[PDB]
């Protein structure tokens, strides 16, 4: 039998509620004498395909609806068997979220909208609108606080403020969403990111604020506003901050657009406990009292149980989230949807860093958010390995050196690569062009980096003034964050750490 | 490529 038989593996996401799940996995144990695990690895929406396609990964995995139609249309997902007396206890609505090509393809929980969430007691009015803000901002540095802080590492948060006055992801046309009509680059998304950077630049929030900074900060009575949702509340209660939840600010007049997202459950394909996972689901998460034991420990939102939701309803935190909700957009579940977040996250972080303009940046994401991509085989927690994108800049094996290339061609779901070395060749001189596959190159990620590599390891690294890589051992890193190597084979080498790369030798 |  698969090591996966005779027992259940939860994934959710570090934010929600996994303690009060397991509370549910124990009524299971209990009654069942089968063992359920929950965990909430990192980047687990990025994981779960790769383990996935081998067969491998969790039973059942926990996401936004967004993911899974990629996952589904990938092979990754089953379909899922209520019957009309278990679809009857959950709003259609819901439902909906989780079909993929006329098929169930998970389990809705929960729907998610974000809302404005702010301080009564430094903020007893707060502003109705984003253009207020730099004003109230400029009130509250008086006294060593700021107006507002969110993560702005996840187009997710920025997003309500970039369709305001017009962006959208894929329009929705004839019942589908067309993927080459993309409008994160129109002039509503434009007039928003522009909003976002000249907050930035005016000193009203700081471009390197991520999701732990904004929720401390609030937390600790630093910042009179963030942005946030249902997950987020646990928190700040346990905090000293007396919050209320509201209305999204409007942007030129017209409300801020939150994505809708509906945390479903998908049980894996693969999967050889499919009737235990839906034992789980159907007869002890999907019930008042499973439910209760999440939300209790992180707030799920506006719960896709009808008969649980009855009391939710009159939480004025609920009601907010509708709200938002109502005024935002659900997200598209198709395919193209991870094409597109890797897309306006890059956009949004360059744009907001200073390192490209709004133009620039949103034109970007329009050509990169209908694009295929691919990924490297060899994964690093230092370097990323996806996306590679047309115009993606990689090192590549030949048939212990690397060479540089730029990315011409991705086909094949990724599979296949045609690569080419821009220096001039015996056989042309505009570069030879290679086929390859995911084990023969590594992402030259493009933006700037996030990770040291610690001390000791062995790395590829481009030599100075060659195009080629070559095994390196990181002596060390400096504050500004440059490289100190000792090349194998050849006083140390500094080497800028955007040209080191995970050595695949040492992987392997 | 360019080499060393
Ligand atoms: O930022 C892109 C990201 O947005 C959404 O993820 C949300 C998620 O829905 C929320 O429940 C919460 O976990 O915050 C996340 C943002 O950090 C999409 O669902 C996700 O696919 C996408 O990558």
């Amino acid at each position: 039998m698969k090591i996966e038989e005779g027992k259940l593996v939860i994934w959710i996401n570090g934010d929600k509620g996994y303690n009060g799940l397991a509370e549910v996995g124990k009524k299971f144990e209990k009654d069942t004498g089968i063992k359920v695990t929950v965990e909430h690895p990192d980047k687990l929406e990025e994981k779960f395909p790769q383990v996935a396609a081998t067969g491998d990964g969790p039973d059942i995995i926990f996401w936004a609806h967004d993911r899974f139609g990629g996952y589904a249309q990938s092979g990754l997902l089953a379909e899922i068997t209520p019957d009309k007396a278990f679809q009857d206890k959950l709003y259609p609505f819901t439902w909906d979220a989780v079909r993929y090509n006329g098929k169930l393809i998970a389990y809705p929980i929960a729907v998610e909208a974000l809302s404005l969430i702010y301080n009564k007691d430094l903020l007893p009015n707060p502003p109705k609108t984003w253009e207020e803000i730099p004003a109230l901002d400029k009130e509250l540095k008086a006294k060593g606080k700021s107006a507002l802080m969110f993560n702005l590492q996840e187009p997710y948060f920025t997003w309500p403020l970039i369709a305001a006055d017009g962006g959208y992801a894929f329009k929705y046309e004839n019942g589908k969403y067309d993927i080459k009509d993309v409008g994160v680059d129109n002039a509503g998304a434009k007039a928003g990111l522009t909003f976002l950077v000249d907050l930035i630049k005016n000193k009203h929030m700081n471009a390197d604020t991520d999701y732990s900074i904004a929720e401390a900060a609030f937390n600790k009575g630093e910042t009179a506003m963030t942005i946030n949702g249902p997950w987020a509340w646990s928190n700040i209660d346990t905090s000293k901050v007396n919050y209320g939840v509201t209305v999204l600010p409007t942007f030129k007049g017209q409300p801020s657009k939150p994505f809708v997202g509906v945390l479903s459950a998908g049980i894996n394909a693969a999967s050889p406990n499919k009737e235990l996972a839906k034992e789980f689901l159907e007869n002890y998460l999907l019930t008042d009292e499973g439910l209760e034991a999440v939300n209790k420990d992180k707030p799920l939102g506006a719960v896709a149980l009808k008969s649980y939701e009855e009391e939710l309803a009159k939480d004025p935190r609920i009601a907010a989230t509708m709200e938002n909700a109502q005024k935002g957009e659900i997200m598209p579940n198709i395919p193209q949807m991870s094409a597109f977040w890797y897309a306006v996250r890059t956009a949004v972080i360059n744009a907001a860093s200073g390192r490209q303009t709004v133009d620039e940046a949103l034109a970007a994401a329009q050509t990169n958010a209908a694009a295929e991509f691919g990924s490297s085989y060899w994964t690093s927690e230092y370097n990323p390995n996806a996306p590679i994108l047309v115009g993606s800049e990689v090192a590549y094996k030949p048939r212990g050196e690397w060479i540089q290339c730029e990315v011409l061609k991705v086909v094949a779901d990724g599979t296949r690569f045609e690569v080419r070395d821009p220096e001039p060749d015996e056989l042309g001189n505009s570069g030879k062009v290679y086929k390859c596959n995911r084990k023969e190159l590594l992402l030259i990620p493009p933006g700037f980096p996030t990770k040291n590599y610690p001390p000791g390891t062995k790395v590829l690294a481009r030599y100075p003034e060659t195009t080629t890589f070559y095994p390196a051992i990181v002596i060390g890193t400096k504050r500004d964050g440059t490289c100190r190597l000792r090349f194998d084979g050849e006083k140390e080498t500094e080497v800028t750490r955007r040209l080191v790369l995970p050595s695949p030798t040492a992987l392997a | 490529a360019r080499t060393k």
